[PDB]
């Protein structure tokens, strides 16, 4: 009893958790966890090398702005007053 | 069947999911060496 | 314009107000000695071993400019003459200590040209390792061998 | 081509004769002091907290011309001497006080330079808070935490 | 018929009209951020 395809997209994918085994979607789901915590991890470590960048333009005096913007949004906002 | 991790997915749909990753942590991490590799020509220029 | 950042009762190194913003090598353990400066919020920097915060606006008025302009002679800071050539400034080894950093290099005009954060021992003299001012950017000269002051 | 701006019998500001133009600061509640003047159509500008007018024939004899040129110096102003330098207008802080904004900052020559709009205190001096001429073009400078006088 | 809000209209026609809106508040609203965009180009340039 069925005429039905696989999946599409994700749908279906859930589906199959009734078939197989009982593990499966939980250990799935550990692992989108860890590559959710990988994006997190870049995303801290882009906003840390955001900061490097500006860094040395950290101190004072005129030249960005300037490179400010096409500027890593901050860059600016950031130069002004 | 026949293996042993329980083998499930698809041709097509199954190549849209895969082709998007491995390609934004390594963006960042090239991106971070790049960012990298411009502050030492800062410092060699100061 | 030059503040002292103590650590245990003891100073280590200075914090600075150059521009608009207030500076201190990162390098430096300790806290500001000054009520108003110590509980700003300073954004870390290690590439530079900068660590700047901005001036409140009732110490702006004591501030110290700075100028990338430098032509080789002598420059001023605490314990004496600084000489630059060649791209570097030096003195006379044994004048400069650990506890220095911080402090500014003058010219004549008063305007801050380079701060100290530390320096290389190369003989006779020590080739200083400093935070200059480019074009219009801030720029680190770290010489061989340098020891963080 | 100065000329007060009144507000209910009271001095709030200043309205100039620079140019072409008769200038007040925006923010400057009353009219002005002068028929000829308070009849006039102004122009209001809230980026540069300006209001512009056209100077009447009469008194177009009456302008005072501004610059672009501004070399680090002392500036005349009618409460001393202002200090340009770092492109920041200062003056030693207590000079100046709400209800100057309209007075321009002379030069030696009597061009105007700039005009003031209100000052931000940072200490012994406070930075000004001015309406400056560019290249051709008229700008505005406002130092952080500026007090609109 | 078939839903509620009384559906009446016309293809053609009635693409003639649609095609006109949408169209000339959002140009005003894209024109005015490119008129702030070059006042801040102003600012900058003061």
């Amino acid at each position: 009893s069925t005429n039905g395809t696989a999946h599409g997209h994700p749908h279906e994918i859930i589906l199959y958790y009734y078939e197989l085994y009982p593990t499966m979607t939980v250990v799935i789901v550990s692992v989108a966890s860890f590559v959710l915590l990988s994006m997190v991890g870049t995303a801290v470590g882009m906003c840390v090398c955001a900061r490097r960048r500006c860094i040395t333009p950290y101190e004072l005096t005129p030249g960005a702005t300037v490179p400010f913007l096409l500027s890593l949004l901050c860059c600016v906002r950031t130069t002004k007053a | 069947h026949t293996t042993l991790g329980v083998q499930d997915i698809s041709t097509t749909a199954m190549s849209w999911v895969q082709k998007i990753t491995g390609g934004v942590g390594l963006i960042v991490a090239v991106a971070a060496l790049i960012l990298i590799v411009v502050l030492c020509v800062s410092f060699s220029r100061h | 314009c030059i503040f002292e950042v103590k650590h245990e009762g003891k100073v280590m190194g200075y914090a600075c107000l150059v521009g608009d913003k207030v500076m201190k090598p990162a390098h430096v353990k300790g806290t500001i000695d000054n009520a108003d400066l110590a509980k700003l919020a300073f954004k870390r920097s290690s590439k530079y071993d900068l660590e700047c915060a901005q001036i409140p606006v009732h110490m702006k008025s004591d501030a110290s400019k700075f100028t990338h302009e430098k032509p080789e002679g002598y420059y001023n800071w605490h314990h004496g003459a600084v000489q630059y050539s060649g791209g570097r400034f030096t003195i006379p080894t044994g004048a400069g200590k650990p506890g220095d950093s911080g402090r500014p290099i003058f010219d004549n005009k008063g305007r801050v040209v380079a701060i100290v954060l530390g320096g290389a021992n190369e003989g006779a003299r020590t080739a200083l390792s400093v935070v200059t001012w480019n074009k219009d950017i801030v720029t680190k000269i770290t010489p061989e061998g340098a020891e963080e002051w």
